[PDB]
């Protein structure tokens, strides 16, 4: 005695994979002018009796963020100088004017025959290089990219400083956000809300230590696809930030050479003052409190009678074993063995991390597309917040009481996924039926 | 008020009173263009289907197809006001391609009958 | 059963009973653009036909009777000849010339009807 | 008495030209860019529908042509340019292992080519086919240096055809002609509706049509106009003829870095005796096949006439020989062994000599040339001849002898051999008819 | 016989007889330029159709509802609206109260659909 | 008493900015083959009793035309030869062979070592260049060598303007102002609706506007703010002034291959004597034209002022000289002979004429951009073109608070101001078909 009644505008949905678009607040490498201007007053709708299941490791928003960043990165280099004329034999000697023995062998004084704006003329050039960019070819050296990639100069007018971007769902779709404090990313979320756009996310690029992200609501959160499987990385979200102060303690004079009709090359000409090693400062007390919190949360998964030991990375590319980041436009590779060297068993004194600098950069783990980072004029300093760690675990210890964690990393999707863990995209399915007593 | 999906999680009886809330938020470099086209296509598929069933202008449409207890054997009092639309949608997802087929058949028979009555 | 154009070749009478089959099939690098152009074109054609049905007073109906009388000058065939001994393809060719005349008349009739409804409701 | 009644969803259509898109099951056909197909496509038989087809006026062919060319060019965009190779070459004859058939075919060329570092050069030598190298006045240059630039094809991207399905946009449909013995034009009493075509392999060849569809019962002679000497004849066979092609020489392939991230591939040497490339066609099969062709030609040209086959009259290598891509290598085979017979009312074979080229112009364009990297080892491929392209000599009009020669070179004619049974129509669902029904 | 917008400038009571003239023309480097323009025309068309749908006017050019007119939106005699104003002038006067009238229209139709459902159930 | 009634198809609109597309009358730098073919008989609808406000100085249609032209221009150079092998030291001497007195130092005979089909070979090339393209470093270099790569324009692609029609997308319409003596920036009592504009030829010029529309009755003076001397004044004439331009030297064009399928074109030699390029206008027509212009300027600068015309002055050649394309060649004509007079209320106005000397360049930097350059191949033979002057761009000297004399000079250099002279009568509006009004009808 019941009849089918059709209802349209029914508040239901399904998991879905769709295209998201970029929005930004009203140069850079994020085409932020190409992104849709944002809503000054975004809405968020709390769903009072909705429990939803989230899985951050299957979140396709991460894959899109990854592809958008790489694409935008490459687009920003399209119009820049192609420094193919630099792949020549370089004649290099050591910079010995000011040695502290930290920098011995870190800078070389190279000279070469560079092209000029006229096809029939050459010029002799003298420039300084940071060692890691230069390899011997037998005093005769070549740049490291000569046997794999054409090198493109980044445009000096375009900044690499992250600008928050927002991902927005298209009409017919919505983004559900998990508001459950202390949510580990995989499972039911008792408290959710609907938004159309994500919070602004800064595409900060780093390894090991994740800078300038979101903090845990109350306590350190240990997130992993599988804790038992040591092949997975562990993303640790910190409750409080750890301040890190990084510097390039040298006054560099930058020169510019015309190398073709509409092209010029930027390089370090000389150094004013003494020559010193780049470094980062982390307070010992803050860092010691930070690890104590991490250790406590790891014991909840590994045992209260389990010893937690930290150790330095076992090896790999410099891009993996060090803390890579970009400050002032310069690319730093800092050694974190000073942060992860202790065993944990149930005031103005800092930790100094020495750093290396590179000008030839190979991002996103690709081969064949090298970038040359122009030197930045003057003396460089930045201050940033460590808001999370990436740790890996040593396996095979089936009969031990001590677990070892190391500062691994290098896969950029892990950083993206550390902000896009509370969001999922759903398709709205407004049409449906139910029995009623109403008959046409 | 509540908001765009504010009635999600509310029982069906309450949620059915906010249908314009969700309806008004549907349909509202080339990645964006592709997305705009999809929004239109999805909107139109639902409207096309309501048209075929004879529900083209309605948010709530009563048809002539009887309910089969094999789809769901429940009291109305435990469907309406004791269940949400998300729960209901999962319970009968198996049967929606049957129900839709019946709705289409019903409208075709109805239109032919209307034509004959006008002719008489 | 049949299929999307399966009733083609059947007579008009028989073919009129399969209208939802076709109704369901409508709407269902530079080579990303090629796909968008194909999608947009399908949408625009769908909407132009829907716009006419709206204007003529049919809207969401498959079979729509109206108030425009049939002219013997468009066709002087008997109904049994039209519905039982012809297919829709043959019919469409036969009265192709008169399509725009008929469409204009369908539109005028609906405009008159909407105004009349408005006046009667005001009374 | 009667009123106008409007019907929507009417099964009626009109001829149309619209854009079709591809669908499919690295590779130069970029099949990852196509929509995945339906594993079980539908086909609807249309009882009592007669429709008119014309394969000689078919926009589907024009689109396939444009897509094939565009895919081809796209696949070369990221590949190494070989402009560093327009240098003077110092070439001598290869004689050490040459059989008589190969005298003069290979040259041993030395040259100065760049290195990763722009301030150094390296001396390189390689073997080239005679057809790729032109004498300057021992001083030679590559044949393309005065007309085009060379792009090396990427060594890891296959040329092997992958079936492409063409699909209509919603609102459109593709009608298929099911008639057996259909000659490409006029009414087709048995038709069906599909949304996507069968998969078509974009096989590129110049005189014989390889790996296509066979006729169901008899050889079919198709032409826009039989008595027009300006038109080609497409002959569809009802049986395949198997052809076995080889490049018997064992090549050793070497590579050189020519710039940062760039390398050139070339033949370093040949190990073993140097012999000519060739194709084998069985005598008996070919004689039966050709006999079937003349029977059908007599239906068009007279019951008691003389049909003579002859070799191509002349022109560019691409039209005087049968060209194909075998194993990724480019062959130019002489078909005079197949078309040298006058027809008047065991395990033997025909060997067709073949030449090979590495510098390839294609689609009859100028300015865009490709270098085909050599392939290491020995090449063998087996394929089926499913059709022929023939051209008829104008006759004297007062003598009962006709002469046919291999024709071809216009790629659209190869496409037409598969896309002859398909037509694209627009669906016109809205229409009116009288009935006794008033609003 | 007037063309598109030919009635603009005529009074409201005259212009209302040309509603199909302006209805027929709605929906009727360069690759993208042109494609975006086509998509946009469709999106605008559909937004207007969606509102007519919600308000219960989906099949009509002229649609009468059950929402009373407020003198606070505009206090005018019908004779000085329909015979002495053009639609452009009218729009400029009622623009500030449109998002009030449109909101009521949606609410009224939603209540009407619920009432119909209950009556049919009886 | 009254009820809300909803109407759809209401003839109203709002100002709006949307994307316009081109249409054309079915090879060139405008890629016109890519435009939508036009309707041979488009319909214009007159709107009785509609007054609308137009503002030509705030009209996006101008900005879109500007962007489309630049984009198309650049696209036309994408498949063309990049003359980077050409940026070399040149060994140049003066051409003194059969030169007249004005042509002294104008042409230089330059010898250089050019690349060829093979990388191992070089060829010696002797070509003639104009003095404006070459700068001293006998050693000279091309002017673009310290700012940009230069692209040779393809000889097969025409630079002759083809009328382009701008068309609104469905849902939008273009209103046209039919008023005569309409200066923009005002109410327009007589308007009509069109879907597409008239064809507009994208003619590029500086000081004098060539081949545009004429005023129907009187010369019209238009400016954003007439009392602001920083603004330009556009003048639309009601009669054309004919101008005859020529490049009298008979050029022999030679070409060489400079690479694998690439070639460079250059002037090899001059067959007859070497003369200066020039343009003629008649004196009587030009003198009457100015009288008509002065008469209208007096409506804004009245009470018997002195209206003085003077030559343009500044360093930039595009700004101070009349720049235009004549048959594919690029001319820079000196207009001081046209703008050197003083008018008072007591003065007024056979086969005599005014000759304007012209300079020619092959290296062109268009649209005021830096970093791009085009090399214009020489044209074989002798060039002659006849054009119509349909308007002027003028500026006014400031600093006068204490004087009764106003001075006007030729201006130019901002291409949007040329576009504005054709698009001033058009406005784009969005159609808003849905609306409500009270009636006595209740559902
Ligand atoms: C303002 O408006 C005027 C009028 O439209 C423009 O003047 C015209 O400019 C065009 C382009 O330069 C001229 O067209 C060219 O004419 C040459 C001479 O041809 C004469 O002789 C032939 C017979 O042999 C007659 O049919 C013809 O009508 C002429 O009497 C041709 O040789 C040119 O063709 C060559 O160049 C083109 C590329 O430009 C190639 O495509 C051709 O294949 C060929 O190689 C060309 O046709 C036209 O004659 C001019 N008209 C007048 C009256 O002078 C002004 O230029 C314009 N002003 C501005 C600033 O834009
Ligand atoms: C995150 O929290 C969820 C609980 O919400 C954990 O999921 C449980 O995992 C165990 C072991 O696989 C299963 O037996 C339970 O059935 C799961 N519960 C639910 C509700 O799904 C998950 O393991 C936690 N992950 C991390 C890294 O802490
Ligand atoms: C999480 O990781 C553990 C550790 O590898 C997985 O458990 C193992 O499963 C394999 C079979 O694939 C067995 O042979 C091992 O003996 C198991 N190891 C332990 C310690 O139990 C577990 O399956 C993973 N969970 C998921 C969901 O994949
Ligand atoms: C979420 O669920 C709770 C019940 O768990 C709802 O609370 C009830 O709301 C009705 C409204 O008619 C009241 O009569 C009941 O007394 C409330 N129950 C209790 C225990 O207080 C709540 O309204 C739901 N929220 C939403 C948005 O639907
Ligand atoms: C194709 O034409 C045939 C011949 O008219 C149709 O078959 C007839 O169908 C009617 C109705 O069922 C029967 O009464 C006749 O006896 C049938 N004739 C024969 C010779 O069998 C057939 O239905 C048509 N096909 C379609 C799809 O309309
Ligand atoms: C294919 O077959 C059709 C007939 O089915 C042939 O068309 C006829 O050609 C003659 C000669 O020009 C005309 O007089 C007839 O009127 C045509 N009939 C029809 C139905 O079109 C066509 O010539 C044949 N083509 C080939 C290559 O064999
Ligand atoms: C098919 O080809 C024949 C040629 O065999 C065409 O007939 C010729 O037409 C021209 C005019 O264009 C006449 O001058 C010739 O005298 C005709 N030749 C003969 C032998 O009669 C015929 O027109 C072509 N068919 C079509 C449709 O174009
Ligand atoms: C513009 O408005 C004026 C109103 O004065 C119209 O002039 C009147 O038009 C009506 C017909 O619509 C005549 O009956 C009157 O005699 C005319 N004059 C007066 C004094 O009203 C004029 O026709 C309108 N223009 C249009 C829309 O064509
Ligand atoms: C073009 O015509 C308009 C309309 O007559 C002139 O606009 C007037 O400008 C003055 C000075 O700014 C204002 O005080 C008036 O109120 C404006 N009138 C109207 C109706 O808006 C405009 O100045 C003229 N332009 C030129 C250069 O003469
Ligand atoms: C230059 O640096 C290398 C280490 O990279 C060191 O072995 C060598 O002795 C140094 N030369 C001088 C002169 O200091
Ligand atoms: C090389 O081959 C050519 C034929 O291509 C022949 O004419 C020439 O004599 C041969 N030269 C030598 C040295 O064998
Ligand atoms: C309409 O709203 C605007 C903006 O709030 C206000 O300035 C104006 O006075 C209002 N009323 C009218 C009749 O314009
Ligand atoms: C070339 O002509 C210019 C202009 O008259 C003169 O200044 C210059 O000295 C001349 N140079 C030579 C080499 O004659
Ligand atoms: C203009 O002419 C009149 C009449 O001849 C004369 O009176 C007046 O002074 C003249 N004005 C000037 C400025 O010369």
């Amino acid at each position: 005695n019941l009849w089918v009644t059709v209802y349209y505008g029914v508040p239901v949905w399904k998991d879905a994979e769709t295209t998201l678009f970029c929005a930004s607040d009203a140069h850079n490498v994020w085409a932020t002018h190409a992104c849709v201007p944002t809503d000054p007053n975004p809405q968020e709708i709390h769903l009072e009796n909705v429990t939803e299941e989230f899985n951050m490791w299957k979140n396709n928003m991460v894959e899109q963020m990854h592809e958008d960043i790489i694409s935008l990165w490459d687009q920003s280099l399209k119009p820049c100088v192609k420094l193919t004329p630099l792949c020549v034999t370089l004649q290099c000697t050591n910079v010995t004017n000011n040695i502290t023995d930290d920098m011995r062998g870190e800078l070389k004084n190279c000279s070469f025959n560079m092209t000029t704006e006229l096809r029939d003329k050459k010029q002799k050039v003298y420039s300084l290089f940071y060692r890691l960019d230069v390899v011997q070819i037998n005093k005769e050296y070549r740049l490291i990219n000569c046997n794999t990639s054409a090198i493109t100069q980044a445009c000096p007018k375009v900044s690499f400083e992250p600008i928050p971007i927002h991902y927005c769902a298209p009409a017919g779709f919505a983004i559900l956000k998990c508001k459950d404090k202390k949510f580990n990313g995989t499972g039911p979320c008792p408290s959710v809300s609907t938004v159309q756009c994500t919070h602004g996310i800064k595409p900060v690029v780093s390894t090991q230590l994740l800078l300038n992200g979101s903090l845990a609501e109350e306590e350190v959160i240990i997130r992993s696809e599988n804790i038992t499987n040591n092949a997975k990385n562990i993303l640790v979200q910190l409750n409080t930030p750890v301040q890190i102060n990084c510097t390039r303690p040298n006054n560099n004079t930058v020169k510019s050479i015309r190398i073709g009709p509409g092209q010029a090359f930027y390089y370090t000409g000389d150094i004013i003052g003494d020559i010193r090693q780049a470094h980062c400062n982390v307070s010992k007390a803050t860092w010691n409190e930070t690890l104590g919190k991490v250790v406590k949360q790891l014991r909840k998964h590994f045992g209260n009678n389990t010893i937690i030991r930290f150790a330095q990375s076992s090896g790999g590319d410099l891009e993996v074993t060090t803390h890579s980041f970009n400050c002032g436009g310069e690319f730093f590779y800092c050694n974190t063995s000073g942060l992860f060297n202790s065993t944990w068993i149930s005031s103005n004194d800092s930790i100094t991390l020495p750093c290396r600098i590179k000008q030839i950069i190979n991002m996103w783990q690709r081969i064949g597309q090298a970038m040359y980072a122009p030197p930045i004029q003057g003396v460089i300093r930045c201050v940033s917040n460590i808001t999370g760690l990436i740790l890996t675990r040593d396996g095979g210890s089936t009969n031990s009481t001590t677990e070892t964690f190391r500062p691994g990393g290098g896969d950029m999707r892990d950083n993206w996924r550390s902000e896009l863990y509370k969001y999922k995209v759903v398709k709205i399915e407004p049409l449906g039926v139910a029995p009623t007593r109403c008959k046409r | 008020s509540l908001g765009f999906l504010g009635a999600a999680g509310s029982t069906m009886g309450a949620a059915s009173m906010t249908l314009t809330v969700q309806a008004r938020n549907l349909l509202s470099g080339i990645k964006q263009l592709q997305a705009r086209v999809l929004a239109v296509e999805h909107y139109l598929r639902d409207q096309q289907l309501l048209g075929i069933w004879g529900c083209s202008g309605k948010l709530i449409c009563c048809t002539n197809v009887p309910w089969n207890s094999s789809w769901s054997n429940r009291n109305l009092s435990e469907i309406w006001d004791n269940m949400t639309w998300l729960q209901w949608d999962k319970e009968i997802s198996n049967y929606t391609q049957i129900i839709y087929g019946l709705l289409e058949e019903s409208q075709n028979q109805q239109e032919k009958n209307e034509q004959d009555l006008l002719a008489l």
